[PDB]
């Protein structure tokens, strides 16, 4: 795929055009009869030769005091990656960060650092769950006058049982008195349903 | 012409609050000073006041700008001569002497003439004259309220002036004589592009 | 020539890749010079002289 | 820099290559607010529709959800947000994201946070209930399942109440949406001084580059346009530096809104 | 030219009722607004004339050398498969009503492609429509899972560049040296700018790469 | 490059670069996150 | 610039309003230090003794 690795090269472009155009604004008489300081002094005498030499020195001051904070803005925005380039090894490599799309989309389980010119690669490994299936769920079970919550997962029917299966995939347990907790009475949630609780 | 849009300008302008002197006539003719500018103010219950002499020199060596105006035509003439020693205009009540004597003019602008303000200008080649008409209806000091005087006419002229004097006429009167000075000012203009507030910021 | 040899020249540059790129500043061109001015009259009194 | 005039171009040339510098910046500014905008908005894969019937357990998203009431669809709190905030040589380019754009986009985030809580952030859009999800929300944030289940009305009518004070709040306080009035104001004014530099002189004879041309000789109009050029130039040199800056500035403030985007939309952030 | 005031632009009738003392205007910018003909009396409107950058559609010389260009801010009646949309007048590619993905952003949701062959103009795609069957009782659980690598490039560091002040400027002459020692320490603002820039880009590798202490095998 | 204008070498060199990665590797895919701490 | 010089006061106008461009981001970046001292040590809102 073209055009991946395209944050380092447009880096060492800008670089390299910054230089490319500071060269070339030597050559560029602002004003002056020549761009050469050799062709002007050995062809004028020095009290009108300074006139020229005057011209190229405050042109080439301008050049290199825009060059100078064009690489100071760069060199900011550089800091900038940096710091977040640092941060994401931080937490993606030397730890499991919990921040949503910060180490790669998806959950993320763990990364690995790549050294590359000028800059790093991260190869975010995530977890992205497939093949999703709908069932009917309660937010509570009304059993012998009192409600149960499910403690971990969550409550799901395959239409003629209940069972309760963790969040981020599809483990259809018993639901007995282990893992889910009392609380309340019987008439206190809206969606609650009629369902037996093993002990 | 701007349109609802603020400007500035560091011009001459009379400043807000300044200590302008109230001259009533018994003719009260001294021949005020002339630094740069003179605000001038009609208000009575006539037309008694209908010209106005600016120069430097006026004792007949020196041009001198003359404004001399009647109920028909306004007759703007620059020559140089002492009328007598000031103005005098004693009006079948019709008639008009004030100076006796004529020399080499340059000027004969004759084109055209209850508060009547008049502000004068005297830029380095055009004698500006601003005029403005405005109904008072109270018998008070000048009333509050901002209006903005339109340029008259150009009058290109390049003669030196320092020294004024009010052309009053006879068989009671008062004027308002200010000095404007060059400061900063805050001008507001409406859709329609007239100035309706001020800000003196000095 | 063509826009694709503008292209190549503001690039420096015989491969164009995939993108927009601008290479040169379109406006229309006045057609006539118009002088305006006010009535000529007020013709000074060279008919009396000569 | 020149203007209306063909001749001091030739004057300029001996600058050398600044205005291909200050055209590749302007370039860059010009697709980084679009970069900025993609990793702020564009984080969704798929646009996600919102059911016909709401019924959000109690809940009233009235104040957030689009209405094909009134036009470009959307929200009344993104009605009041629109509401409540001549070519001299420069032009200003249109985004790539019109409003109608981020307003789906936005649409789409917000039907997938309440219908799909974060599953959708992260993968494949689940399908949940809201009560479900704010269960889940308050399991995370250390409150048990039941305080919710037991007080699923009172929580309702309090997230509605502070949902109808928002526009109240956002609109008696014009100061609240300072953040972006500033930077447009700092946009506008940054235009109108760029243009109004072509008034001033920089110690020339006139700010008319044809009056000069049709006054002086040439040895000394050519220096008067020496003088104009090295003055518009230092001028677009400060502005396209302060346009630098607040690039800087906004791309910063823009990386901080698409990680808080992803951190508290897609998901639920414990910072 | 009007009684002195020369510039270039479109003259249009408009009805801003100027003064009878003012002839011409101008707006929040100092910038020409309108001038009062000397002659009939008549007010016109001043605008100037349509200006833009050109931005030419290529989409690879590798691939094809048909281009489509972009006149930026233009009417298409002032300049084929000519298109108007906001951002100017498109030629060279024709616009059709299907939806793709943004490969060549040309502005105002409009973007070009390549596809069968010519280049055309499209309306962006935001995504495909999903409609979420949500219910009061209805919920998804995952099945299965699968294990995604995804690649992220973030730059540390650039080049550390280092200018010599005084030979970039006058190059082994002494006549340049000694005028270029009145302007004052720009030669050494410049430098220590440069050995700052230098030493950050150290220390910024230094801090994302050596995190530890020790060299684990 | 013959204007005054030089490029200076880095500090750390790609191998010490690749060895600190490397580094890296072995320790998250051995210790874990407990390394970090 | 000038150093109470009023030859040098009268031509320093015709460059524009580069002073006020001066002024004003020198007095951005005088708030923006308070901002951020504000934001980072007032946190909270009551001085908890
Ligand atoms: C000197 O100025 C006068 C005054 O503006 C110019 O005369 C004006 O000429 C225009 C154009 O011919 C006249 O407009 C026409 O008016 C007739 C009605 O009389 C109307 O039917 C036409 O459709 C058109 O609008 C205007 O009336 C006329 N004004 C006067 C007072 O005569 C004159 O052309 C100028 N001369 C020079 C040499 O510039
Ligand atoms: C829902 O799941 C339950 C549990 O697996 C299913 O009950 C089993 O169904 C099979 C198929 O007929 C029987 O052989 C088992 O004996 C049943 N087990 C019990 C404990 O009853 C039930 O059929 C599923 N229902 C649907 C609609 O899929
Ligand atoms: C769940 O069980 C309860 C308790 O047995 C049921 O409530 C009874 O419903 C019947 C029929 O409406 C009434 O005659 C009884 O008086 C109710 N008992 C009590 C204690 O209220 C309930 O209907 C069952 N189903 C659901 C969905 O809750
Ligand atoms: C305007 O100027 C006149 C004259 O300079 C001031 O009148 C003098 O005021 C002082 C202070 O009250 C008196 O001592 C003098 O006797 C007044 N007359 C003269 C001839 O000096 C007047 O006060 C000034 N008004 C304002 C508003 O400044
Ligand atoms: C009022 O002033 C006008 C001019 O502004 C006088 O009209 C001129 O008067 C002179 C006599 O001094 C005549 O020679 C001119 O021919 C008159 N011009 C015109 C156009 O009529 C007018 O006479 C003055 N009226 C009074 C009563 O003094
Ligand atoms: C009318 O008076 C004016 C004012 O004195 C005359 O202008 C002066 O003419 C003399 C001629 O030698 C010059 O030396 C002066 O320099 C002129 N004055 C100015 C201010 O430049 C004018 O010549 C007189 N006209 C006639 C016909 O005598
Ligand atoms: C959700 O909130 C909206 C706005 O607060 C409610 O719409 C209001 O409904 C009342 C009662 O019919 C009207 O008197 C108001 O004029 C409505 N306001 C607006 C802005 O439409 C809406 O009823 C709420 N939803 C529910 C289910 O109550
Ligand atoms: C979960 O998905 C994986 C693939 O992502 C499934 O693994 C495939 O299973 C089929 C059926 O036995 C095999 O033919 C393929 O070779 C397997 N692929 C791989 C890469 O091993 C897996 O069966 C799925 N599990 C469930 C429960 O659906
Ligand atoms: C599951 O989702 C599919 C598609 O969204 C739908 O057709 C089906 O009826 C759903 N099943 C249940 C039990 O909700
Ligand atoms: C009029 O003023 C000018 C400008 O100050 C001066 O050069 C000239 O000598 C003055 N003439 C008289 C008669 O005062
Ligand atoms: C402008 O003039 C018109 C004349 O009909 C008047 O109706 C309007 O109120 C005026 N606007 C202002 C701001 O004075
Ligand atoms: C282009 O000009 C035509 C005719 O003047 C006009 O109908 C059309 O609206 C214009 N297009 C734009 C984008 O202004
Ligand atoms: C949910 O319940 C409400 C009333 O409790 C009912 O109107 C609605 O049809 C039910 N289903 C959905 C999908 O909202």
């Amino acid at each position: 795929t073209p055009s991946a690795l395209g944050k380092l090269q447009d880096v060492v472009n800008h670089n390299a055009q910054a230089l490319n155009t500071l060269v070339k604004q030597l050559s560029s008489k602002f004003g002056a009869i020549s761009s050469v300081l050799n062709d002007i002094l050995s062809r004028l005498d020095p009290p009108e030769a300074e006139v020229q030499i005057d011209r190229l020195i405050t042109g080439r001051l301008q050049s290199l005091q825009t060059y100078v904070t064009q690489q100071l803005i760069r060199a900011a925005e550089i800091r900038a990656s940096a710091n977040l380039a640092a941060t994401k090894m931080s937490e993606c490599v030397l730890g499991q960060s919990k921040r949503v799309d910060f180490c790669g989309k998806g959950y993320h389980l763990m990364s690995f650092p790549q050294s590359a010119p000028h800059g790093v690669v991260f190869l975010h490994v995530t977890y992205v769950p497939a093949q999703e299936k709908n069932f009917t769920t309660a937010p509570a079970i009304c059993h012998d006058g009192k409600a149960h919550f499910p403690r971990e997962g969550v409550f799901v029917s395959n239409g003629t049982h209940w069972f309760v299966t963790q969040r981020n995939f599809y483990e259809p347990q018993i639901i007995t008195t282990d893992n889910t907790f009392v609380s309340g009475n019987c008439d206190v949630v809206i969606g609650i349903v009629n369902n037996t609780v093993y002990d | 012409f701007r349109s609802s849009v603020l400007h500035s300008t560091h011009d001459l302008f009379l400043p807000f609050f300044s200590n302008v002197t109230w001259f009533h006539a018994r003719f009260d003719n001294p021949a005020l000073p002339f630094n740069d500018g003179v605000y001038f103010a009609s208000t009575e219950k006539s037309n008694i006041i209908r010209g106005w002499i600016f120069g430097t020199t006026l004792d007949s060596k020196t041009q001198s700008l003359l404004i001399v105006n009647n109920a028909t035509n306004v007759v703007i003439k620059v020559c140089e001569f002492q009328f007598c020693n000031d103005p005098f205009l004693d009006v079948m009540e019709s008639e008009f002497r004030v100076y006796s004597s004529a020399n080499n003019c340059t000027f004969e602008y004759v084109s055209q003439p209850n508060l009547r303000e008049f502000v004068f200008k005297n830029i380095d080649g055009y004698f500006k004259i601003y005029s403005k008409h405005t109904p008072i209806n109270l018998e008070r000091d000048l009333p509050q309220g901002f209006s903005a005087l339109e340029p008259l006419v150009d009058l290109p002229i390049g003669i030196n002036i320092t020294r004024f004097q009010t052309l009053l006429a006879l068989h009671a009167a008062a004027y308002y004589v200010g000095y404007l000075q060059p400061r900063t000012f805050l001008l507001k203009y409406n859709e329609n592009g007239t100035i309706t507030d001020a800000v003196d910021c000095a | 020539l063509d826009p694709l040899s503008e292209t190549k020249c503001t690039l420096k540059s015989f491969t164009v890749e995939k993108g927009i790129y601008q290479t040169s500043n379109f406006r229309v061109q006045p057609t006539e010079s118009i002088v305006r001015f006010p009535n000529i009259t007020n013709l000074c009194p060279f008919h009396e002289v000569f | 820099i020149c203007g209306d005039s063909t001749e001091c171009s030739n004057l300029l040339l001996q600058y050398g290559s600044f205005c291909t510098q200050l055209k590749r910046a302007l370039t860059g500014i010009a697709v980084e607010q679009d970069k900025n905008t993609q990793e702020v908005f564009a984080q969704v894969k798929q646009i996600y529709k919102t059911p016909p019937i709401k019924y959000f357990g109690g809940f009233n998203f009235s104040q957030i959800l689009p209405d094909p009431s009134k036009p470009s669809k959307r929200s009344p709190i993104e009605d009041l947000l629109f509401n409540k905030v001549k070519f001299n040589g420069l032009t200003v380019l249109p985004p790539l994201l019109t409003d109608e754009m981020i307003a789906q986009y936005t649409s789409a985030l917000l039907a997938g946070t309440i219908t799909s809580g974060w599953t959708f952030g992260a993968g494949p859009a689940l399908q949940i209930p809201f009560p479900m999800q704010m269960a889940y929300r308050f399991n995370g944030i250390g409150v048990t399942q039941n305080v919710l289940y037991e007080n699923q009305k009172l929580i309702a009518n309090q997230f509605n109440s502070a949902i109808g004070k928002i526009q109240d709040s956002l609109s008696s306080t014009p100061s609240a949406l300072g953040k972006l009035q500033d930077v447009v104001n700092h946009n506008a004014q940054a235009l109108n001084t760029l243009v109004k530099q072509l008034s001033s002189k920089f110690g020339a004879i006139s700010s008319v580059l044809n009056d000069i041309l049709s006054r002086l000789d040439p040895p000394e109009a050519e220096v008067q346009i020496d003088r104009l050029i090295t003055g518009r130039l230092q001028s677009l040199q400060t502005y396209v530096t302060q346009q630098l800056i607040r690039a800087a500035e906004i791309r910063a403030s823009a990386n901080l809104a698409a990680t808080k985007m992803s951190e508290c939309v897609l998901g639920q952030s414990k910072r | 030219n009007f009684n002195g005031l020369t510039g270039t632009g479109v003259l249009t009738e408009s009805n801003k009722k100027f003064l009878p003392f003012q002839q011409f205007g101008r707006d929040i910018a100092d910038t020409t607004d309108a001038v009062r003909d000397p002659q009939t009396l008549e007010i016109l409107d001043i605008t100037p004339c349509s200006f833009g950058g050109v931005s030419v559609i290529t989409p690879g010389t590798n691939t094809s050398n048909q281009v489509a260009v972009l006149y930026q801010g233009v009417n298409c009646t002032e300049v084929s498969n000519v298109f108007q949309t906001r951002a100017g007048c498109l030629i060279g590619a024709e616009y059709v009503n299907n939806s793709y993905e943004c490969d060549i952003p040309i502005g105002a949701g409009i973007c070009a492609s390549y596809q069968t062959q010519s280049i055309i103009a499209y309306t962006m795609s935001l995504g495909a429509e999903n409609s979420v069957a949500y219910s009061n009782n209805s919920i998804a659980i995952p099945t299965n899972f699968t294990i995604s690598v995804t690649t992220e490039i973030l730059p540390v560091s650039m080049t550390k560049t280092s200018v010599d002040c005084t030979m970039y400027i006058c190059g082994d002459s002494t006549e340049c040296s000694n005028l270029l020692l009145q302007y004052g320490s720009f030669c050494t603002q410049l430098k220590r700018a440069l050995t700052g820039i230098a030493v950050e880009q150290d220390k910024n590798t230094q801090e994302v790469f050596a995190q530890v202490k020790q060299i684990y095998k």
